[PDB]
């Protein structure tokens, strides 16, 4: 059958630098009759459908930036991105069409940038939720780099129903954001006063602390 | 302009059937092969099958992975592509894309639809609860879209007029329900003096919500 494999699984590269990724087929994709390699590259940015970049191994589709170049023949192919831009963040797939079609497993390209501290915001439960008997407290940690971050919840000063979610990297500023949601029952929420989220990120030995007090609402 | 638009995704039980459609325009439909491709959340693309063009008698081929279970067809009068799926299982949960394929010359999928999400599950449809998140030169507001099933939901702000400074956090499944959130950051001089509203939709439950963020 035709097995398509890609390398690396993932990598990070700084804006302006060169990216190299590879694609291997288990059979030569070189059609002897047309003398072309039936190998295409697609880019899939976060939340989007795939987009055609390159076909016949090296033909760049109209509208595709010149920085993208496809090369190779037979069983081995390469997509090279010169002077990578923040917007190039994506999963890149190769696909053979020599015999039906088969996709490789993709290469995830992330962008490396300077460390950035998060901006942290805390939000108390809404009255429209509390009326229902639940109480979710939300902290947004926005626009930071690198991706690793620690969030602690403290209730009346002691550490504590947590849902954490990271955005994909931003296509403009190459930062991450994360949301942390602590959910309590209304009964439990009303037993305590101070609600704190504490973000520790490599950008500071000081955690970023945001709090509210139920009595102040 | 070429347009490809999938429809028919949603929740279905294990063992059930579902038919997807893909409406097209902006090109000579009968000239082209059309493919179906799927993608489980966070996983690779998987080619499923194609239907050939008029010159090749509109014949079909399928991946061994779905041959015998999935059927592709096309309406050449209206330029619509179909995918009939039978005996669905959890592994079939995925975004399904149609893609324009071969025209007898070029080897490429020139265009892809936005995709339609299929979820194979015994769980019932549950509409979200949508809650406002209200509290510098900048201020950050949000909406908590809690406790829904299946995916997806859509979130915009001020009907899409606020897109810059928006972060929508991918849904997370906990105890059989999804929850997501979305933040928006605007100049403090503009809120609460100007209105800020998150617009949330949950197609599975036909839910449409506009939640104005009001200062507390
Ligand atoms: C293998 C069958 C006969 O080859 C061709 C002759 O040109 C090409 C066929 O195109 C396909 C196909 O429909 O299977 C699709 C195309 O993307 C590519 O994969 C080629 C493959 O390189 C073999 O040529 O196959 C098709 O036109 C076919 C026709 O149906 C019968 O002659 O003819
Ligand atoms: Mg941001
Ligand atoms: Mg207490
Ligand atoms: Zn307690």
């Amino acid at each position: 059958d035709i097995v398509m494999s890609q390398s690396p699984s993932s990598l990070a590269v700084s804006a302006g630098e060169k990216v190299t990724m590879s694609c291997k087929s288990s059979q030569s994709l070189l059609n002897s009759r047309t003398r072309k390699n039936y190998l295409a590259w697609y880019q899939q940015k976060p939340g989007q459908s795939p987009k055609l970049l390159i076909y016949w191994a090296s033909t760049r589709e109209s509208g595709v930036p010149d920085r993208f170049t496809g090369s190779g023949s037979g069983t081995d192919f390469t997509l090279t991105i010169t002077s990578v831009q923040a917007e190039d963040l994506a999963v890149y797939y190769c696909k053979q069409s020599y015999n039906l079609r088969t996709f490789g497993g993709g290469t995830k390209l992330e962008i490396k940038r300077a460390d950035a501290a998060p901006t942290v915001s805390i939000f108390p439960p809404s009255s429209e939720q509390l009326t229902s008997g639940g109480a979710s407290v939300v902290c947004f940690l926005n626009n930071f780099y690198p991706k690793d971050i620690n969030v602690k919840w403290k209730i009346d000063g002691s550490e504590r129903g947590v849902l954490n979610s990271w955005t994909d990297q931003d296509s403009k500023d190459s930062t991450y954001s994360m949301s942390s949601t602590l959910t309590l029952t209304k009964d439990e929420y009303e037993r305590h006063n101070s609600y704190t989220c504490e973000a520790t990120h490599k950008t500071s030995t000081s955690p970023i602390v945001k709090s509210f007090n139920r009595n102040e609402c | 302009e070429v347009k490809l638009v999938e429809s028919g995704g949603g929740l279905v039980q294990s063992g059930g059937s579902l038919r997807l459609s893909c409406a097209t325009s902006g090109f000579t439909f009968t000239d082209y092969y059309m493919s179906w491709v799927r993608q489980p959340p966070g996983k690779a693309l998987e080619w499923l099958g194609f239907i050939r063009n008029k010159a090749n008698g509109y014949t079909t081929e399928y991946s061994p992975s779905v041959k015998g279970r999935f059927t592709i067809s096309r309406d050449n009068s209206q330029s619509i592509l179909y995918l009939q799926m039978n005996t669905l299982r959890a592994e079939d949960s995925a975004t399904y894309y149609c893609a324009r394929d071969h025209d007898g010359y070029y080897e490429r999928f020139s265009y892809w639809g936005q995709g339609t999400l299929v979820t194979v599950s015994a769980a019932k449809t549950t509409p979200p609860s949508v809650y406002p998140l209200a509290p510098n030169s900048m201020v950050t507001l949000g909406c908590l879209v809690k406790g829904y099933f299946p995916e997806p939901v859509t979130v915009t702000w001020n009907s899409g007029s606020l897109s810059s400074g928006v972060h929508t956090f991918p849904a997370v499944l906990q105890s059989d329900l999804y929850t997501l959130s979305s933040s928006v950051t605007v100049p403090s001089s503009t809120w609460p003096s100007e209105t800020v509203t998150c617009n949330v939709a949950h197609p599975a439950s036909s839910t449409k919500v506009d939640k104005k963020i009001v200062p507390r």
